[PDB]
């Protein structure tokens, strides 16, 4: 009697989507995204840099929606009556600060109708109908200064991904190989490294040159490999083109190997670089010591910033090298920028993140200088 | 930027975009489209070398060509001999709940790469999972009458979800870029092992090979078009 | 809309 | 908001059809299609009148002030 | 096309590997650098014939291009042609023999007349693109139509 | 074809030198003073119309992937059934549409090409 | 008519079997390059001539058929709006959509959609839309036909700029 196990038709799709959208509605995209925020990436941005040459902050708390009275209490605050006179629907935040000798209010945060944080989040039907409220508003947006603002999601292309283009018959670069390394959270330190392939098919020999930041000058991929420690023709080459029957990658590289011959060990490998991003009146260590640094925090960054991962990048660094020739080789057809898998929506939350960050950094640099100005957040981010 | 991918199909309205110079780049998301809120990779990254990821440290390519390489959010963690079994599990887990819905794990196997994704921002819309674990008759979707039943029965009572659903390994989230390993059936009904002549002429199921079927096709379509009558009978613009 | 050598 | 007054292509007067007709279905267990017609509204002017009508009045009663 | 020879459909063809430009680029399968020391005996089994056929200063590195017969005859183009031409290129700085337009293989011969290999390797370059075998520069594509 | 050896001592690259006494190729290393003999007198090869990339990608796990085409020609090895197949892998705009096999139960790569001009497909 | 309708459906169901012979034929290896093209155009040249062939047959059929009692018809012959590519899409064949100058991309590595297998020449894969909006289009035969569509929003938009400068 109606086989539970038995086949699905077309028509119980229906039953599936309604489903869907009884338990995400029409805007999940906006609320889920702040909730993001508020939750966990808020806390986060409190961690970062949260100690100053002590004071150091520690856990944030969020209001619900509240209002700032001249002449009177704080009130709570229904959107409703945001709307109406004119005010924005904002909870203030509130941090932990630990002073050592070597709660506290700090801003308003808008907040995005019906998000965990909002009023109407947990209101029931007639709830709503009494606070004047819509049942039918879904609600991705906040109320600033009265007035219902949406934030309209940003593409962007994505980061951390390899992606090699052709280059107009005129340049003498005929292939180049970008990523855009950046950190996850902390700070978003986007150092662009580039591998570029000079010289056109038919060029004499096509030498392949790395494009580090602080660096003056492309540096021959070779004195990069070395820098970081590989120092052998052989096991460079094992870095790149993985595998030993691929005559034709590797002869692509001969010129590279030449290219890179006058530096045979790190540190003159190293030195190479540094004074590439140097004066000179700069002594041999503070140079060689210059290099290391880059090659370690501005060098791709999305990988490691820490210390002993020098092999670690050797091997990105050759991946991106294969995949660069791959593409000259004719073997691959060069990255389709247009393809949406690498592209990325930013919301509210991610959009909130930026401000909220460099904010929070204005404020920390107050401090630097309870002597605390409130303002410098609840001004930015209604701003 | 302004011309309609591929790649948008099922993200992305194919029709409501404004006409003039936000042409094709304003667009609108179609009604099931969801974008990831970000993941920790910790745990995953952490998995991933307990089951057998060699750690680039110890990778010596002329003595393992076969090696399938691990990237995750763009980090190249390690290389990996018969990663057949990992994406097993790493699918079985994800179907679980073990590893976020949200997460997307790509296999291509061409290319001896396995790429996972955490980060926020990616795009993704939720398809029906199509596999053979059913004896009786061949590859079909894992979801059936009695779950069917369920989520109806659970409507009526206005407890059976869409996230039941998404932790029984019915339904997945797919994002364009794993979309690229996958075979995608159009209607459930072509999964099936003298014709109305006033119907649209369509093509065969010559598809022993698909991993999953869409839950709708209207789907694709946004908001502002969901609502005109008989889109598929309109001309495009 | 009509095909290769015409509109799209 | 409310029923309209009358059918707006021929003035067939409709406003007292209303109340009737969601009866003929809830308390009768009728169909629309059968309900109308037992209404008298047998031209497909005054049938859309009220199989489409959208009594929104009953959602604006629900607000206090 | 002149007015007398408007339907020869033959006379079309002739001017128009005249007029469309090919270099050797176009012609050629691959080309290969070989260490052969004795100009006269060859370490290449297959050009023994070569050699000895051209009986009746050299460097010993070897520059060898193995021609395409298809593109070859379809550009109507002769070994003596191409090689002809290359020779003329290289006023007395190179040296050049060449299979004949009946062996089974198209293949050129160049040795430099130390640093060697690498003149090679660009004297190689300069011969794929710089070299007009037949046509007019500019004209790439040419098709015929009535 | 031009597979070349590095440094027995140091690992890196060989390079063509000459003894001109005996008129023989030997590679010599440019960190340390190593030299050897030559395998074959080729030195350099360009292909300037190749087939090298054609096959790339046939991996033992060919079979799962999914979004590969499937038929039942015969493999001229064991005459099995089951094929996946695909296009030249190169990309190139000067390519064929020939179509290559890979035999599921041996993995035999076969070709369409009914002007087979190799053997290896390597 | 019912009968026209089955002469139109076999009119294209015969330009997939030309077409899917060019294909077996170029799989094999036997088609011939023509002269300053690639093998790879000129296969596309000839299902591109193919499939408009078609179109084109299952238009006129549609056109023939239509008495003189048809509006549509009758609008045409007197000249006020309509022509035969309008009666043609909403009747016969709606066509072949295409983006600068060809049949759909590969957005995905080789297949336009992920409903389809690798390496997908075929009509239906590379955006030939067999129905007419009378028939309605399929989800895929839609998306390509929108791909098509956008085309021409685009440099409808361009073409208006351009030439409001040019009159200048
Ligand atoms: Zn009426
Ligand atoms: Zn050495
Ligand atoms: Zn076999």
């Amino acid at each position: 009697f109606e086989d539970e196990s038995a086949p699905i038709t077309a028509e119980d799709s229906w039953a599936v989507i309604s489903a869907f959208f009884r338990e995400k509605g029409l805007v999940s995209q906006q609320l889920d995204s702040f909730n993001q925020f508020v939750d966990y990436t808020l806390q986060d941005i409190i961690c970062e840099d949260s100690t100053l040459i002590e004071i150091s902050f520690g856990k944030i708390y969020v209001t619900k929606p509240m209002v700032n009275e001249s002449d009177g209490v704080t009130h709570a605050l229904y959107p409703q009556e945001a709307r109406l006179r004119n005010l924005t629907y904002s909870s203030g935040l509130f941090v932990d600060v630990k002073k050592r000798t070597y709660k506290v209010f700090i801003g308003r945060l808008p907040i995005m109708l019906r998000s965990k944080n909002c009023y109407l989040s947990e209101a029931t039907e007639s709830d709503l109908y009494k606070l004047k409220e819509c049942p039918f508003d879904m609600g991705g947006y906040f109320i600033i200064n009265g007035s219902e603002k949406v934030l309209i999601a940003q593409e962007r292309s994505a980061g951390n991904i390899v992606q090699v283009f052709k280059k107009a018959a005129p340049s003498p670069i005929s292939h180049v190989a970008e990523i855009r390394s950046a950190l996850e959270k902390g700070s978003r330190f986007i150092s662009t490294l580039q591998v570029k392939l000079y010289g056109r098919e038919g060029s004499s020999a096509r030498t392949i040159k790395a494009t580090l930041p602080y660096i003056k000058q492309d540096i021959p991929i070779v004195i990069i490999f070395r820098a970081l420690g590989i120092i052998p023709d052989g096991e460079i080459l094992e870095h790149i083109c993985y595998d030993v029957n691929d005559w034709q990658m590797l002869e692509m590289l001969k010129p590279c190997v030449e290219d890179g011959f006058v530096i045979q060990d790190r540190e003159t490998a190293l030195d190479f670089i540094g004074r590439r991003g140097t004066a000179l009146g700069i002594k041999k260590e503070k140079r060689i010591q210059y290099a290391k640094d880059i090659l370690q925090k501005e060098f791709l960054p999305h990988i490691t910033q820490l210390e002993g991962f020098e092999s670690r990048k050797a091997f990105f660094l050759g991946y991106m090298i294969n995949r660069l020739l791959l593409c000259a080789l004719d073997r691959k057809d060069q990255d389709d920028r247009d393809h949406f898998g690498k592209k990325r929506l930013d919301l509210a939350g991610p959009l909130l993140a930026q401000l909220f960050k460099t904010l929070f950094k204005k404020l920390t640099k107050d401090i630097f200088r309870l002597a605390i100005n409130a303002k410098t957040i609840t001004s930015g981010l209604k701003y | 930027p302004r011309q309609l991918h591929n790649t948008h199909w099922g993200l992305v309205c194919p029709a409501e975009t404004p006409e003039g110079q936000a042409c094709g780049l304003v667009k609108n998301l179609s009604l099931m489209s969801c974008i990831s809120v970000g993941t920790d990779p910790m745990p995953i990254i952490t998995f991933l070398s307990e089951w057998g990821m060699e750690p680039l440290e110890d990778y010596v390519p002329h003595q393992s060509p076969d090696a399938t390489r691990v990237f995750v959010n763009g980090v190249w963690h390690g290389v990996h001999r018969n990663p057949a079994r990992l994406m097993e599990t790493l699918r079985t887990l994800r179907r679980k709940g073990d590893i976020n819905p949200e997460v997307s794990m790509i296999r291509d196997i061409r290319e001896k790469e396995l790429k996972i994704f955490t980060d926020a921002g990616r795009v993704y819309r939720p398809l029906f999972i199509v596999e053979d674990d059913e004896s009786l008759g061949h590859k079909e979707l894992k979801v059936r009458k009695g779950h069917i039943a369920k989520l109806m029965a659970t409507e009526y009572q206005d407890e059976y979800t869409w996230s039941s659903l998404l932790n029984e390994g019915l339904v997945e989230y797919i994002d364009a870029e794993e979309e690229e390993s996958i075979l995608i059936a159009m209607q459930p009904e072509d999964l099936e092992p003298d014709v109305d002549p006033a119907k649209r002429i369509r093509v065969s199921h010559h598809a022993t090979t698909f991993t999953h079927c869409e839950i709708h096709p209207s789907m694709i379509l946004g908001v502002a078009a969901s609502i005109i009558p008989f889109p598929d009978h309109n001309q495009s613009p | 809309i009509w095909g290769i050598g015409c509109n799209p | 908001m409310i029923v309209p007054v009358r059918c707006f292509s021929c003035g067939k007067v409709v406003g007292d059809k209303w109340e009737s007709y969601l009866n003929l279905l809830q308390e009768d267990e009728l169909d629309e299609g059968t309900a109308l017609s037992r209404l008298g509204l047998k031209r497909y002017c005054c049938r859309r009148m009220i199989l489409t009508h959208v009594d929104l009045i009953e959602k604006f009663l629900r607000y206090n002030p | 096309l002149e007015p007398g020879h408007a339907a020869d459909q033959e006379q079309a063809k002739l001017i128009r590997s005249a007029i469309e430009h090919t270099t050797l680029k176009s012609v050629t399968i691959a080309s290969e650098i070989y260490y052969d020391p004795d100009p006269r005996s060859t370490v290449i089994p297959e050009d023994e014939e070569i050699i000895q056929l051209h009986f009746s200063q050299q460097s010993p590195w070897l520059l060898r291009l193995e021609l395409d017969r298809a593109a070859m005859n379809d550009k109507d183009l002769t070994m003596g042609q191409v090689g002809e031409r290359i020779k003329q290129t290289f006023k007395n700085d190179l040296f050049v023999i060449w299979s004949e337009d009946n062996d089974e293989k198209l293949i050129i011969r160049c040795r430099v007349v130390a640093e060697e290999d690498h003149m090679l390797k660009k004297i190689e370059n300069t011969m794929l693109e710089n070299i007009t075998l037949r046509g007019v520069e500019n004209i790439e594509r040419v098709v015929m139509m009535k | 074809m031009t597979t070349f050896r590095f440094c027995r001592d140091c690992n890196n690259m060989l390079y063509p030198r000459e003894d001109k006494e005996n008129n023989r190729l030997l590679f010599e290393c440019r960190t340390c003073s190593y030299v050897e003999e030559a395998g074959s007198p080729l030195v350099y090869r360009h292909e300037l119309i190749t087939n090298i990339g054609e096959t790339a990608g046939v991996v033992q796990d060919i079979g799962s992937d999914p979004t590969l085409p499937r038929s039942d020609r015969e493999c001229p090895k064991c005459h099995s059934r089951e094929n996946v197949f695909f296009q030249s892998q190169q990309r190139r705009k000067d390519t064929s549409m020939v179509l290559f096999f890979v035999c599921l139960s041996c993995s035999h790569i076969f070709t369409s090409d009914q002007k087979n001009k190799r053997t290896q497909f390597s | 008519d019912g009968p026209t309708m089955r002469e139109i459906t076999e009119t294209i169901a015969e330009a997939k079997k030309k077409v899917l012979d060019v294909t077996k034929e170029a799989q094999a290896n036997l088609l011939t390059a023509k002269h300053g093209m690639t093998l790879r155009e000129s296969f596309e040249d000839n299902v591109v001539r193919f499939l408009n062939e078609a179109r084109d047959k299952a238009g006129r059929l549609a056109e023939v058929n239509l008495k003189d009692l048809n509006n549509v018809k009758q609008m045409v012959m007197a000249g006020s709006k309509g022509s035969f590519i309008n009666i043609a899409q909403m009747s016969a064949c709606v066509g072949q959509q295409s983006v600068e100058g060809k049949r759909i991309a590969f957005g995905f590595v080789d297949r336009t959609l992920p409903h389809f297998s690798k390496d997908d020449y075929s009509p239906e894969s590379k955006g030939f839309v067999e129905n007419s909006y009378l028939r309605g289009l399929t989800p895929q035969e839609f998306f390509f036909h929108a791909m098509g569509g956008r085309e021409g929003l685009i440099d409808t938009a361009v073409k208006t700029a351009e030439t409001g400068y040019i009159q200048r």
